[PDB]
């Protein structure tokens, strides 16, 4: 969906940038698997333990959170709300570290360095140098170019 | 055809300071009229069609002294 | 899931390693504070309209 | 306008959107109209300038086509802060530049 | 550091790639590299440059 | 990043994006990457003084909260640069245009 | 390169190799697809010794 | 929603107030596009006041840098809420979820160069789906001048109109609420007061054609400054205390 | 050395959505060429179905809403703009739907036309929480290639509107995600041989097979200056 | 709709027969980089051609030789009989040889007359042998095939040292030396953002490269044939 160029990282020092794209795709991987479940229309106990896999496998995060407090009941709700994407909410000073983001990508099925292998739409030619893609939260500001006319 | 470099003009006569009066003066009677070029267009202006007749080396300060006298005593 | 009726629909995977004792504030207690200071009427002499 | 990248148009060449260049051109626009004869008066050519029909775009694509236009930015601290290039018609409202400059 | 990484990754020399003793004329080694079994980091082939 | 080979003396230089920006000289610089990966060391203080024990860490890993506090005089030394002594470098190109 | 091709061509084929050069090098780094990941910045074995 | 986030989002989202925050909630009696009820809980209340509590939803106002305001409800019918829980999404917000942009695919990979050194290329998908799609509000501020001599009612029938912009305007100079101004049509009828000119010996056919300046000389239409497109939300002509402002408010 | 001829064999679909075509007598050059071909060419030609203009009459802009509805009228065109429909039509197609009550309105419930054939009868756009409450809207849909913004449609000009008819984009686009790869064929009657099988996900609004086949001809159709002397 | 856009620049900007370049007008988007490739990838890798694929080497047949007095490496010998244009005809292999020898350098007439074979220039040279006196004598052999081929992905090997036969060489079968496509922007009077696509390709010799082009097309016409709905 979009392109931005690498070769401003390096100098604008954003690490922080690289690692939020690798954990969002991993985020709308989740996502997209919980999707494809919900399009083949499996039964409720089958997407239970894979929510319940999304949602402890990790490091020592301290979440104590659980199923068993609601059951047979919104968790189809839950399902269409995170069918587009995971919600992963990375604290800023004791929030994630790179085994967690590792550990929590190999459930998505992906590569654990981030270099998926990209065709072209233009050649068709296999690229070289495999592209880490992932998704970042972009924003639009305040300033419009027909307004500057 | 479009013109890169005028700098080849400017070998026929080198100051890159006449060849704009120049080619000015020349074109000022093919864009009111009573004139026509000698050079046809490319699908152009008529700026790029002086800057090739300035390159070409048909017209200087001489041959437009000539037609002006030539114009002068016509009219 | 049950502290404000609304995380139940929308699980937030958090990745909080240290543990947390004082919640989020109201974020307005600064724009707040002097407004309730200035306004309700103290009976001891100090810090108000009074 | 807003200034952005065009990967072509070689060195004497630069973008300019299509709303800006059927306004700037727009007493050419009229010149052009009474020369060909297609604008009988200068309220004709008006109009057809608001109808924005085909034939205004063509001799739009007669102005741009071998003209020169001069770009400036705003900080001149030397000489090479304005260059002259050539205008081509870029869809939306901001200019491509050559990407050397 | 666009044309700058173009260049510098085409002028880019391996050990043992794919592709070796490339005797060509033209040169066109462009074409060996569109089709197949040709990339454009390969070692020291020797070709006829005019 | 090596290509399928084993046993020279450099074994295949690797063809990662940040060494052939390092290497290439254009716009990635050393002075970047040592601040990229492995320490950043010292930072920019305007008073004239600086800390005694620096960042040890680097963008890589995880940097503490006084490392960061610390880190952030630099960019405050480095940011007043900009709007400064622009007015004067105008007024002295406007009088040696009047004198020429 | 771009010096001495100005100082040798002249005026006229230096623009048009300019041109050529900014295009191939366009295309090339298209073909490129250099990415900028997690495996790519590299932490030293002995740092946290030096430190 | 921000896939990627702190938690602070949430925090925001209920303490910044631009969204509704239910208080003795419990059940949901009805919801509509402008208004949300709530069933008082047997848990708190008052005595005499147990009732409902009315939340209208405000909908697409003017803001201070011509922003749109909207907020759409959470609860759809039948569901329990706790005093603290969100109902209404302001702007920005997803579900009480504070959600400033929207995240995309991106590819780290260096372009043909439409991505210079810090440039964006996006796809035509982002434009397929409407994606942040601008909706900018802006004010017409209508005026009426009163002068020593002429009357000071700003009223309808202005000469010199085509028929074909008097048709999207109904009586005392105000267009229908739906109808679509673009460049210089006329959203308001602009009045210049009947002073001033009455005790003129010239120009008594201008004053019988297009008596006491009712339009300028050559000016554009009182809505906007040319060069836009939109259609109209909301008119609020106030009155002042005896004014007869019937027939338009 | 003669060629093969390419021709559609050995169909597979997964469910209503999905879709898997494979041509199996392939040679060397002709496998990524192909199917890159295809993939661009399913990807920008296609007249499909989609809706354009709703004439509502509760509401006269899209901007206020109807007393009883739960969504605003936004996002009910932004759905409206998402419903896939199959028609073959005769330049005048236009449809409605009337139900009242508390409970989703599915697309099943539009009035049945000779013409027009909901594809999907599962999708709702509605959202009503009110008692006794109806809704009237005249909704047209028409046929395109792509893509087409609101921008140059009120730019011909050619009559005036009533206040009331919402006008929205279009997608024409059924093609949300299509992949191709070259396998083995295992043919085994000469040497070189390949398969090409492309997953290409649809709405169910054109048939795999008739839509792989109008692009074959678009793409064929494209040799007009080339066989014959420039 | 089913009414697209067709090109209408039938203006040609041609050179001398061995470099051509042909330009599109008005064709949609997302149809000049399409068109491009295919054509790109049919003129660059899917062509019936011919070439120099055999040569018997009198005299030392190893990897490095004398040459007996030539003064020039094997594999410019292999390099100088690699881009030479042979036509053949429905014959499929052909084999020839060359006796010739004196003062000059080694021309393309040395190879006697054939009902197939015909040479258009004799300015391609073979050998720069020195003027002394010594002769050359060797065999010429092509055969017709398609694409290119790698020297990797060959035969198994010499036969177990076999050096009676002849060794193979790497042969540019398809006439074409380099192609490029450059898609432009253009406009119709209404729309944009369009496309031009110019095609630049340099031929070998013998083949008009429009009809190269032409030939292109009827190849990608008979690949989609039978998916055709009109007629």
């Amino acid at each position: 969906d979009i392109v931005l160029n690498p070769l401003g990282v390096p100098s604008r020092m954003n690490i922080g940038q690289i690692l939020e794209t690798h954990l969002g795709m991993a985020a709308k991987g989740i996502g997209d698997k919980i999707n494809a479940m919900l399009k083949q229309q499996q039964e409720v106990a089958k997407l239970r333990e894979f929510i319940q896999r999304a949602y402890d496998l990790g490091a020592d995060v301290r979440q104590k959170v659980d199923l068993s407090t609601f059951s047979d009941e919104e968790v189809m709700r839950l399902a269409e709300n995170l069918r587009k994407g995971m919600p992963i909410a990375t604290p800023v000073f004791d929030g994630a570290k790179e085994a967690e983001i590792k550990e929590l990508l190999k459930l998505g099925d992906l590569p654990t360095s981030g270099q998926i292998r990209l065709y072209d739409g233009r050649t068709g030619e296999q690229f070289e140098r495999p592209v880490t893609v992932g998704y970042m939260y972009m924003l639009k500001l305040n300033h419009l170019v027909d307004d500057k006319m | 055809m479009a013109r890169v470099t005028v700098q080849d003009a400017v070998e026929k006569i080198g100051n890159r300071f006449d060849l704009v009066l120049v080619a000015a003066r020349r074109a000022r009677q093919m864009q009111v009229g009573g004139k026509d070029p000698l050079v046809p267009e490319e699908n152009d202006k008529t700026t790029v069609i002086a800057l090739r007749e300035i390159e070409e080396g048909l017209i200087n300060n001489q041959i437009l002294d000539v037609r002006e006298r030539q114009e002068q005593q016509e009219q | 899931m049950v502290y404000s009726y609304t995380e139940k629909k929308r699980i937030r995977k958090d990745f909080g390693k240290r543990p947390q004792v004082l919640d989020v504030p109201y974020l307005l207690s600064i724009q707040l504070d002097s407004f309730q200071k200035f306004i309700e009427q103290d009976p001891e002499g100090q810090y108000g309209l009074e | 306008s807003v200034i952005t990248v065009g990967p072509y148009l070689r060195l004497h060449q630069c973008g300019l959107p299509k709303k800006m260049a059927l306004e700037l051109f727009k007493p050419f626009i009229y010149g052009k109209l009474e020369l060909r004869g297609l604008a009988t008066t200068i309220k004709a050519a008006k109009k057809m300038v608001e109808r924005e029909e085909a034939v205004v775009w063509d001799i739009l694509d007669e102005v741009i086509r071998e003209h020169p236009v001069l770009l400036n930015r705003a900080p001149t601290l030397h000489r090479l802060g304005i260059q002259a290039f050539e205008p081509v018609l870029i869809e939306g409202k901001a200019i491509q530049l050559h990407p050397l400059v | 550091q666009d044309v700058v990484l173009g260049l510098y990754y085409m002028t880019r020399d391996c050990v043992n790639a794919k592709g070796e003793g490339m005797v060509l004329t033209g040169p066109k080694e462009a074409e060996r590299l569109y089709r197949s079994g040709l990339a454009s980091l390969h070692a020291r082939v020797k070709v006829r440059i005019t | 990043t090596v290509i399928n080979r084993d046993g020279q003396e450099e074994k295949q230089v690797s063809f990662n994006s940040i060494y052939m920006m390092a290497d290439s000289g254009a716009r990635g610089s050393a002075a970047q990457i040592r601040q990229l990966a492995g320490m950043r060391g010292l930072m920019a203080k305007p008073d004239g003084s600086i800390i005694e024990t620096p960042i040890t860490a680097n963008f890589r890993e995880g940097l503490n909260v006084l490392q960061y506090f610390i880190s952030t005089h630099g960019a405050r030394k480095g940011l007043a640069d900009t709007a400064l002594k622009t007015a004067n470098s105008g007024y002295l190109t406007r009088r040696l245009v009047d004198v020429a | 390169m771009l010096n001495t091709c100005y100082r040798i061509l002249g005026l006229k084929p230096t623009v048009i190799f300019a041109d050529q050069i900014m295009y191939t090098g366009f295309a090339y780094a298209a073909r490129s697809g250099a990415s900028v990941g997690i495996d790519d910045m590299v932490i030293p074995e002995k740092k946290h010794e030096i430190i | 929603k921000p896939l990627v986030g702190t938690g602070m989002e949430r925090a925001v989202a209920v303490d910044s107030g631009v969204t509704a925050v239910a208080k003795r909630g419990g059940v949901v009696q009805y919801v509509d596009a402008s208004r949300i009820v709530i069933k008082v809980n047997e848990d708190e209340m008052y005595p005499g006041e147990a009732g409902i509590d009315i939340y209208n939803l405000t909908k697409y106002t003017r803001s201070n840098q011509n922003t749109c305001i909207n907020q759409m409800p959470c609860v759809s019918l039948g569901e329990p809420v706790e005093r603290g829980d969100v109902l209404a999404d302001g702007p920005s917000t997803d579900l009480g979820e504070l959600a400033l942009g929207q995240n995309m695919r991106v590819a780290f990979m260096p372009w043909n160069g439409y991505n210079f050194e810090d440039s964006i290329l996006v796809s035509e998908r982002v434009v397929q789906e409407d994606r942040f799609t601008t909706i900018h509000i802006q004010e017409l501020a209508c005026v009426s001048r009163d002068t020593k001599l002429g009357p000071e009612e700003i009223t309808a029938d202005i000469p010199n109109v085509g028929e074909a912009a008097l048709s999207k305007l109904d009586e005392s100079g105000i267009v229908y609420i739906g109808a679509e101004v673009t460049g210089g049509d006329i959203l308001v009828g602009k009045v210049t007061p009947k002073g001033e000119t009455q005790l003129t010996p010239e120009e008594k056919l201008l004053r019988a054609i297009f008596g006491e300046k009712a339009s300028d000389v050559k000016d554009s239409s009182l809505r906007v400054p040319n060069g836009v497109s939109g259609t109209v939300i909301d008119v609020q002509v106030f009155t002042r205390d005896g004014v007869e402002k019937d027939k338009r408010a | 050395t003669e060629f093969l001829k390419p021709r559609l064999v050995d169909i597979e679909q997964v469910s209503s959505t999905h879709a898997k075509v494979t041509l199996e007598p392939l040679e060397r050059g002709f496998g990524h060429t192909l199917g890159n071909a295809l993939r661009r060419i399913l990807l920008s030609s296609m007249p499909g179905c989609a809706v354009t203009e709703v004439e509502i009459d509760g509401v006269l802009h899209e901007y206020s809403t109807k007393e009883g509805v739960q969504e605003d009228i936004l996002e009910i065109l932004l759905n409206l703009k998402g419903l896939a429909v199959r028609v073959q039509g005769k330049d005048e197609v236009i449809l409605t739907l009337n139900k009242s009550g508390i409970g989703p309105v599915t697309a099943a419930d539009i009035t049945h036309d000779g013409d027009v054939e909901i594809v999907k009868p599962q999708h709702v756009i509605c959202h009503l929480t009110d008692e006794n409450a109806s809704i009237s809207m005249r909704i047209k849909v028409q046929r395109g290639r792509g893509y087409v913004p609101a921008s140059t449609r009120i730019h011909s000009e050619e009559d005036e509107r009533p206040i009331g008819r919402l006008l929205v984009d279009a997608c024409y686009s059924p093609v949300e995600r299509i992949a191709y790869n070259v396998e083995a064929a295992r043919v085994e009657q000469r040497t070189d041989l390949d398969k090409l099988v492309i997953e290409m996900e649809t709405n169910g609004t054109i048939d795999p097979e008739e839509a792989i086949r109008r692009a074959a001809t678009i793409l064929a159709e494209q040799l007009e200056a080339f066989v014959d002397l420039r």
